[PDB]
RNA sequence: AAACUCCAGUUGACACAAAAUAGACUACGAAAGUGGCUUUAACAUAUCUGAACACACAAUAGCUAAGACCCAAACUGGGAUUAGAUACCCCACUAUGCUUAGCCCUAAACCUCAACAGUUAAAUCAACAAAACUGCUCGCCAGAACACUACGAGCCACAGCUUAAAACUCAAAGGACCUGGCGGUGCUUCAUAUCCCUCUAGAGGAGCCUGUUCUGUAAUCGAUAAACCCCGAUCAACCUCACCACCUCUUGCUCAGCCUAUAUACCGCCAUCUUCAGCAAACCCUGAUGAAGGCUACAAAGUAAGCGCAAGUACCCACGUAAAGACGUUAGGUCAAGGUGUAGCCCAUGAGGUGGCAAGAAAUGGGCUACAUUUUCUACCCCAGAAAACUACGAUAGCCCUUAUGAAACUUAAGGGUCGAAGGUGGAUUUAGC
């Protein structure tokens, strides 16, 4: 099972009080949302996510609460769209929560393709073929050039050995196609000597597969996790009422880079900033708490009100 | 200054990224659509022949 | 940014903290150390040398106990920074720095110069440092690393100090200097279409032309950062052709042949700095005859052939533009101009014939034409009339037809008809011109 990282600060963060209006752009599992909709049972709150069986789970949760929790699916750029069809385009919703990373449940299932220890498809897509034509990143390894492969691990993976790990899946490829994690996992790991397999080591000083950072970064290239943070970022801010709490969840600083900015009104590569920090503090979960859910360890929140 | 007339006074986050996810995301999709060392020796040691001839 | 707001400014009262100026002085003490004032005590030795351990000392830090606490301050917390920052930067505060009484006994405790005595004549002297030595004595050393370590022993030391090996391992380790390279290296002067700003027209967006990459294909090759990319080509429908497929020939157009490998064997012809001014034989001299170095014009060791620059010549001048531009740098480019060393093939890696490839999912370089009113069309070649936003501007593209060239033209070129698209003057960036 996996608990709502930092459950507890984001409910206190948000403070759900009755005659608020919420929305969450990541429902995924639904961990946070479903907490959110205890402390405060007249809470009003709407739900989205990029994940068709994450949006299937929230339309059945919706039966435990059939209008406080209004279930969407979409991207964080579709947002704001789908929620214009509904009409609050000023939307004053008192809170934002975008969650941020990859469910649970989408990389606790196999099948997925999220997990390079197990053996599923080599999807890595959150979506669940809602957009069937969407790459997976088995076509991204499959197609793009050494040059091109490479700036994907180098930057959103933090890949030194970028050329090194590149060149492998592209003679890999050509004897083969490259359509399994494990298959993945041991082209990667081959690039180095077979000591490098566990070699490298978590922020925790703990060892980790040489290759789970390369899964990272074909995770955003194939999702666009960072080009769609963005436009979530600023999609929440529009439709954010003055003096509401955003909380936001960066399980890693690459993708906090852009919360850290975004926030502050600060260039991602003068008038005034809008925003108030709160709670400016980005810190780990306790860490007896990191211990029980290390998945969520690196998770980084930063909390702000609109100006 | 002072002398001076003043007259009557009254696009792609990909960038931002890094990378050009767009121009990618379609040259995938245009693969998609058509799916479906040597020793040196210490020059003082080089050897010579002068002497021999 | 956090932090304080019982805060800040003026005036007065005020310490068990630290001691501007003097001090540009170079003193005192065994060293460690000693720099506000005063007083008291007080700075061994009428030969010299003499200890890791005897004797007595010994900065800073640290320990034990009791005090003081202005300020500073490990640690710690907080605020930034960063890919990370348990750092550097900012704030707060503690051990601690201070006093007392005990310990601990370590420093790049270093003029990196042992004490004492003597000399300035020899040879001045590996180098650098700090001129070179002599007498005498104590301590110490004997390749590197292991190793300020292990064990033993002593010690108020208990994560401590002093003394201090061996095994395995290596052919070096090391000192000083010189050159080159490099420096998120200093200073000064510079760049003239030139590094930045300034000036003009562009590229980067659109369509088309063309090269390249990638992909594709049974189907060349080479160039490929500046110094490749309308490049070898002042040029590929066949031919060219070196490629692919099939068939064919074997003393073969040649006293054979090979566009087979090697441009990292080369000649030849070139790129590049060069939008440079230096290179350099033969001598001479300095450094003790070391690697090295060789200029001063009121001149102090350089002289220098030759090459380059220059001069001269070409074009319309003595101007400008060409041309020229050494040595050397990048084993730069080219074995596919031709030639050729080496290696390889010889019923095939050679020769001939027939047909065929060379596309675009895309990316990118260069160019063309545009987006219009300083424009568009016509007359004219500058005193004109019309056009001027969905019948405007805009394709040199697409499609259809004719013609030219050829044996061969959906293909190549020209012309006509039809068609009337993107484009509305182009972000970061970038090119050229005196
Ligand atoms: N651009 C995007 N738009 C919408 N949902 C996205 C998204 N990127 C990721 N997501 C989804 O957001 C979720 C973040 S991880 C899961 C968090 C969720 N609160 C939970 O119940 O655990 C995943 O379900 C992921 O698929
Ligand atoms: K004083
Ligand atoms: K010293
Ligand atoms: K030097
Ligand atoms: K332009
Ligand atoms: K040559
Ligand atoms: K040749
Ligand atoms: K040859
Ligand atoms: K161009
Ligand atoms: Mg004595
Ligand atoms: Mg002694
Ligand atoms: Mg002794
Ligand atoms: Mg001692
Ligand atoms: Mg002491
Ligand atoms: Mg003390
Ligand atoms: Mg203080
Ligand atoms: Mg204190
Ligand atoms: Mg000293
Ligand atoms: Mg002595
Ligand atoms: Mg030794
Ligand atoms: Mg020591
Ligand atoms: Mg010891
Ligand atoms: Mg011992
Ligand atoms: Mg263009
Ligand atoms: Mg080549
Ligand atoms: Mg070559
Ligand atoms: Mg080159
Ligand atoms: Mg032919
Ligand atoms: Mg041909
Ligand atoms: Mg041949
Ligand atoms: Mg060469
Ligand atoms: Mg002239
Ligand atoms: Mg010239
Ligand atoms: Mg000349
Ligand atoms: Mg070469
Ligand atoms: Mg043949
Ligand atoms: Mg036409
Ligand atoms: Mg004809
Ligand atoms: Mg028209």
């Amino acid at each position: 099972l996996h608990i709502p990282v930092m459950v507890d600060e984001v409910v206190h963060c948000l403070s759900p009080q009755k005659g608020q209006i919420f929305l969450d752009m990541t429902f995924g599992s639904g961990g946070h949302t479903k907490a959110i909709l205890q402390k405060e049972s007249d809470i009003v709150l709407y739900a989205l996510d990029r994940d068709p069986t994450a949006y299937a789970l929230a339309e059945h949760l919706s039966e435990l609460y059939p209008k406080q929790i209004r279930a969407m699916l979409g991207q964080f750029s579709q947002a704001e769209a789908l929620l214009m069809k509904a009409g609050v385009q000023p939307g004053t919703f008192d809170g934002v929560l975008m969650d941020l990373g990859c469910s649970s449940m989408q990389l606790d299932t196999p099948e997925r393709g999220f997990s390079l220890r197990k053996d599923g498809p080599l999807d890595m897509r959150m979506d669940g073929g809602r957009y069937p034509d969407m790459p997976t990143a088995a076509d991204v390894v499959n197609a793009l050039d050494q040059q091109a492969l490479a700036s994907i691990l180098r930057t959103y993976g933090e890949e030194k050995h970028a050329k090194k790990i590149a060149s492998a899946i592209v003679q890999a490829r050509s004897i083969y196609p490259i359509t399994r994690t494990q298959q993945l996992a041991s082209i990667v790991a081959g690039a180095f000597p077979p000591s490098a397999i566990y070699t490298r080591k978590d922020l925790l000083q703990r060892s980790t597969h040489i290759a789970t950072k390369t899964f990272q970064a074909l995770r955003i290239f194939v999702n666009n996790e960072l080009n769609e943070l963005y436009t979530g970022l600023k999609t929440a801010q529009k439709f954010l009422r003055p003096g509401g709490r955003l909380v936001a969840l960066s399980f890693h600083s690459l993708e906090d880079r852009i919360v850290k900015r975004f926030l502050l009104g600060i260039s991602m590569t003068r008038a005034p900033l809008m925003w108030e920090l709160i709670h400016k503090k980005v810190l780990s979960p306790q860490d007896q708490d990191v211990q029980d859910n290390p998945r969520g360890r690196s998770a980084k929140l930063r909390a702000a009100i609109k100006l | 200054l002072a002398v001076a007339d003043f007259g009557p006074r009254d696009t792609t986050s990909s960038s931002l990224c890094g990378i050009d996810h767009e121009a990618l995301n379609k040259q995938i999709m245009e693969y998609k659509r058509r799916k479906d060392g040597r020793k040196r020796a210490k020059p003082r040691l080089e050897q010579d022949s002068s002497l021999k001839s």
